[PDB]
RNA sequence: AUUGGGCGUAAAGCAAGCGCAGGCGGAUUGAAAAGUCUGGUGUUAAAGGCAGCUGCUUAACAGUUGUAUGCAUUGGAAAC
RNA sequence: UCCACACCGUAAACGAUAGAUACUAGCUGUCGGGGCGAUCCCCUCGGUAGUGAAGUUAACACAUUAAGUAUCUCGCCUGG
RNA sequence: AAAGAAAACUGCCGAUAAGGUCUUCAAAAAAAAGAAAACU
C-alpha cells in the first residue's frame, strides 16, 4: 500500500523528458516511450517509479545499516549547490569539484592527502604565535585548496558501499571505478548512457534544474528516513513540493550548438 | 495471422544458414530472427529445440499455401546471456562429410551436441549411438 | 511447440541485493575461531612438567 | 594471498630506453603465482632492480587472482586459448599422462593445481602470450553443471 | 596447413569485362537406390603389428593364441 | 604531343582490399526514384561519404559500401 | 569612411678507414610469542 511521488507531478516536473533524437545510445530503447513518432527523446513514466522505488528501496537498507555514501556531482554550477544542500541536510561524504583520477581505486594516496589536511587544521586550530602573518596567509591557502577538492572526502576512512551519479556520461571515470571495484552505482540516465557501467538506472532528465533536484532530493530522502531525520520530499504531498525555476529561452532541454563540431583539423 | 513488415530472402546452404542466424543473433543480443522455411531446416530446428538450446520456433505458411519461413527466439537468461556458445559446420556445400557409426564424434566429452541425419532424419549424436548407426554429419552446436 | 512467452524484459537487473548484511555468518565463524585458540593454550602448558625431575 | 600461493620465474627479459645519452635499463620479471588448489595469478613488473621487479611482480599477480575448477584433476573438455597470434591448445588427459606441457603452460598447470594434461603451442614463442592465451582457454571453460542449468537437465546424466 | 595456413600496410586478388567445359546450385511431390548407413558370406598368403602366455638363469630373442585394413557379392534403411 | 587507318598490351592499371550470397548498433551529410503537398523539411527504396560499439587485427586500423559472423567459385603466396 | 588580409623566393653548401665493451644473478635471506609453577 506504500506510496511515493504522484505521476501528475513527474509530468509536470519534466523528469520525462529526455535528450534531442540526434544524440542517442541504441541500448536505451527499453524505457523510451513510443519515440518512433516523437520530437525529443522521453521515457515511461511507470518504468520511472518502478525504478525510483528500486533505487528508493536499496539505498535505505544500506543506510540504516550503517553504510557509507558518496555523492559526486562537479556538472553544471546549480548540481555543485544542489549536492552541497544534501551534504548540510545529511553527514555524508561529497565530491562537487572535479573527480581526481583513481579516487577509488587508488584510495591509499587519497587517505594519505586527507590525512594531511586533517593535521594541518588541527594545528592551525591549536593556535601559536610563532605563525605570524606570511607563512600563515600561504598555509591558509593550501588548507583552502585542500577543503576546496577534498572538504565532503574527509569524513570517511574506507571506500564507500555506493555511489550516486547525477550524469553517468560525464562522471565516466568514477562510473569506471566502481565497476571495476565492484561498488553499486546508481545514475540518471539520459537515453545517451551505456547500461553496463550503471547499476540502478533510473530514467530521468539531466540538463534541467528542476527534475534534477527533485530526484537527487529523494534518493537523499529515503537516506534521511534510514537516518532518522524528516524527509524533504519523499512521502509527500502536492503543497510542498512545489518548487521553482532557477533564473540565468526559457526553461527547456533542448540540445543545439552544433556548429560548434567542425571537422578535425586536417589536410596537406 | 502474425505479421510482418520487411520482405524475407535467405541464402542458400540451410544448415550454414540458420547457423549464421543463429550465431550473428546471438552475438548481436537479438530475439527475434526470420529466414525461408524448409523441411531439413524445420526437422533439425526441431530436434534443436528438444535438445535445449533453442525455445520456440513457428513455421507460417501463405495465403497462397506456396512460401513458408520459420521464425525462431532464443532462450536467454534473466541476465540477459545466451545458452549457446558455438556453432560451426562441416558438410560445407562441395566438401560433404561422411563417418561411419564407429567414428561418430563426441562434442566437448558430451556436452556439446552433435547433428546427425543418417536415415531416420536428423538425430543427435547420442540417440545415434544408442540405435548404432551413423550417416551424415551436418554441424557441431555446443 | 513450447510458446509460452515468458516475458523476461528485466535485462541488465541489479546483481547486488542487501547491503553487505549477509556478513552476520562471517561475524560467527570468526567467533567461533577464537575459541578454538583459547583452548590451545591450555595444553601446551601442563606438558611443561614432565621432564624436569 | 594467504594461501599455499607458491611463487616462480617464467621469463625474465631486459627491456631499456634511449634518454640524452645513454640508456636506461630495467628488468622485467613474469611471475607465475598458484596456490595449486584451484587460485592462480600471473603478473609482469618492471623496475630498476630484479628484487624490486621480483616485488612489483608479486604484488601485482595477488591482486589479479582467477578462480580454476579442475575435474578428476584434469580439464574437462578440449579448448584453445587464443590471445593475438598464439594458439595453445588444451585437451582432456586420461589419469597417468602427467603434465605433458612445456614452458609457460607447463608453469601454470602445476601452479594452478590440474595433473594430467595435454597441451601444444600452436603460436608464438613470446610466454606472455601463451599465457594470455592459456587464462584465456582456462577462463573459457564450461562446466556440466552450468549447462545443466542452462539446458534445464540433470546433472549430469545424458 | 584434407585433418591443419594465408593474400590492405609483412610473400600473395590477374588492369577490367563477355564468357563455353568444370565446380556449386531455389521450395514441394513420386520412383529408382549411384553415393550414405547397416546385416550375412567370401577374401585380404605366411612372417611382422598390438595384447596375453611359454621357453631359454630374466632379457634381447623364439614359439604360442588373440588382434585389423580394404574389395567383391547379397539383404535392408531413404534423411542429404 | 594532334587527326585517319594499322600495331604495341604495359602503369603506385590503388580502395595497395576478386566476384557472388546471408546476418550483425547507431549518428551526421549528400545524390536518385517514389509518397504527401510551400520551399525547407518527414517517410520509403537505392548510390556515394564522415563518425562510431559489439566483432576482427601484430598494431595501424576495418566496422552494414567490413579487413565482422559464414557458404560457393576463380587467381595468387611459401626466407633474402 | 570598412571588412579587410598578407605574402614566400629562391648563390652555393661535398665527404667522414676496420673490428669493438658494459650488466653481473635472485637463490633470499638470522631469531619470538612466550609463560612460570606447587608437592607433600
Ligand atoms: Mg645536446
Ligand atoms: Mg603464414
Ligand atoms: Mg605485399
Ligand atoms: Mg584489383
Ligand atoms: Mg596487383
Ligand atoms: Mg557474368
Ligand atoms: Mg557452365
Ligand atoms: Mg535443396
Ligand atoms: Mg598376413
Ligand atoms: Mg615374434
Ligand atoms: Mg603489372
Ligand atoms: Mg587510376
Ligand atoms: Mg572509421
Ligand atoms: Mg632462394
Ligand atoms: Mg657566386
Ligand atoms: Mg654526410
Ligand atoms: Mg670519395
Ligand atoms: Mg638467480
Amino acid at each position: 500500500k506504500a506510496e511515493l511521488v504522484s505521476l501528475a507531478k513527474l509530468g509536470e516536473m519534466r523528469t520525462h523528458v529526455g535528450m534531442v533524437k540526434r544524440y542517442w545510445n541504441p541500448k536505451m530503447g527499453f524505457f523510451i516511450e513510443p519515440e518512433r513518432k516523437h520530437n525529443n527523446d522521453h521515457f515511461v513514466l511507470e518504468l520511472q517509479r518502478q525504478s525510483l522505488q528500486t533505487a528508493y528501496n536499496y539505498v535505505k537498507e544500506v543506510a540504516q545499516n550503517n553504510g557509507q555514501i558518496l555523492f559526486v556531482g562537479t556538472k553544471n554550477d546549480y548540481v555543485k549547490k544542489l549536492v552541497n544542500n544534501i551534504a548540510k541536510r545529511v553527514d555524508v561524504a561529497f565530491i562537487t569539484q572535479r573527480w581526481l583520477g583513481g579516487t577509488l581505486t587508488n584510495f591509499k594516496t587519497l587517505s594519505i592527502s586527507i590525512n594531511k589536511l586533517n593535521k594541518l587544521v588541527e594545528k592551525q586550530a591549536e593556535n601559536a604565535a610563532d605563525l605570524t602573518k606570511k607563512e600563515n596567509l600561504m598555509l591558509s591557502r593550501e588548507i583552502e585548496r585542500l577543503e576546496k577538492f577534498f572538504g565532503g572526502v574527509k569524513s570517511l576512512k574506507r571506500l564507500p558501499n555506493l555511489l550516486i551519479v547525477d550524469d553517468p556520461v560525464y562522471e565516466k571515470n568514477a562510473v569506471a571505478e566502481a565497476n571495476i571495484l565492484r561498488i553499486p552505482v546508481v545514475a540518471l540516465c539520459n537515453t545517451n548512457t551505456n547500461p553496463e557501467l550503471v547499476d540502478f538506472i533510473i530514467p530521468a532528465n539531466n540538463h534541467q534544474p528542476q527534475s534534477t533536484c527533485l530526484l537527487m532530493n529523494l534518493l537523499a530522502d529515503a537516506v534521511a528516513e534510514a537516518k532518522a531525520m524528516p524527509t524533504m520530499f519523499a512521502y509527500k504531498p502536492d503543497e510542498e513540493i512545489q518548487i521553482e525555476i532557477p533564473q540565468k529561452k526559457q526553461i527547456t532541454s533542448q540540445r543545439l550548438n552544433i556548429t560548434r563540431n567542425p571537422e578535425v583539423l586536417t589536410r596537406e | 495471422m502474425i505479421t510482418t513488415t520487411k520482405p524475407i530472402k535467405a541464402h542458400f546452404d540451410p544448415v550454414a544458414d540458420l547457423l549464421t542466424k543463429i550465431n550473428n543473433a546471438r552475438k548481436a543480443k537479438l530475439m527475434t530472427v526470420t529466414t525461408i522455411a524448409s523441411k531439413l531446416k524445420i526437422a533439425i530446428l526441431e530436434i534443436l529445440v528438444k535438445e535445449g538450446y533453442l525455445a520456440n520456433f513457428q513455421v507460417l505458411e501463405n495465403k497462397s499455401k506456396t512460401k513458408r519461413i520459420v521464425t525462431f527466439n532464443l532462450k536467454y537468461t534473466q541476465r540477459r546471456i545466451p545458452s549457446i556458445n558455438g556453432v560451426k559446420q562441416i558438410s560445407k556445400p562441395g566438401l560433404r562429410i561422411y563417418r561411419p557409426f564407429e567414428k561418430l564424434p563426441l562434442v566437448l566429452n558430451g556436452l556439446g551436441i552433435a547433428i546427425i541425419s543418417t536415415s531416420d532424419g536428423v538425430m543427435t549424436d547420442k540417440v545415434a549411438r544408442l540405435k548404432k548407426i551413423g550417416g551424415e554429419i551436418l554441424a557441431y552446436v555446443w | 511447440m513450447g510458446n509460452f512467452d515468458s516475458v523476461q524484459a528485466n535485462p541488465y537487473r541489479p546483481r547486488f541485493k542487501r547491503f553487505n548484511a549477509e556478513h552476520v555468518n562471517q561475524r560467527q565463524n570468526q567467533q567461533n575461531n577464537n575459541n578454538n585458540r583459547f583452548d590451545r593454550n591450555r595444553n601446551r602448558q601442563h606438558n611443561r612438567f614432565k621432564d624436569k625431575q | 594471498f594467504k594461501s599455499e600461493f607458491e611463487e616462480r620465474i617464467v621469463k625474465l627479459k631486459r627491456i631499456s630506453k634511449t634518454t640524452k645519452g645513454g640508456r636506461n635499463m630495467r628488468f622485467s620479471v613474469l611471475v607465475v603465482v598458484g596456490n595449486r588448489k584451484g587460485k592462480i595469478g600471473y603478473g609482469i613488473a618492471k623496475a630498476l632492480e630484479v628484487p624490486n621487479a621480483i616485488k612489483k611482480a608479486i604484488k601485482a599477480a595477488h591482486n589479479s587472482l582467477h578462480t580454476i575448477e579442475i575435474h578428476k584433476g584434469s580439464i574437462y573438455h578440449e579448448v584453445i586459448g587464443r590471445s593475438g597470434a598464439s594458439r595453445v591448445l588444451l585437451k582432456p588427459a586420461p589419469q597417468g599422462t602427467g603434465i605433458i606441457a612445456g614452458g609457460a603452460i607447463r608453469a601454470i598447470i602445476e601452479l594452478a593445481g590440474y595433473s594430467d594434461i595435454y597441451t601444444k603451442n600452436l603460436g608464438r614463442n613470446t610466454p606472455i602470450n601463451m599465457i594470455h592465451a592459456t587464462m584465456d582457454g582456462i577462463l573459457k571453460q564450461l562446466s556440466p553443471r552450468r549447462v545443466a542449468i542452462l539446458r534445464n537437465k540433470n546433472l549430469n546424466e545424458l
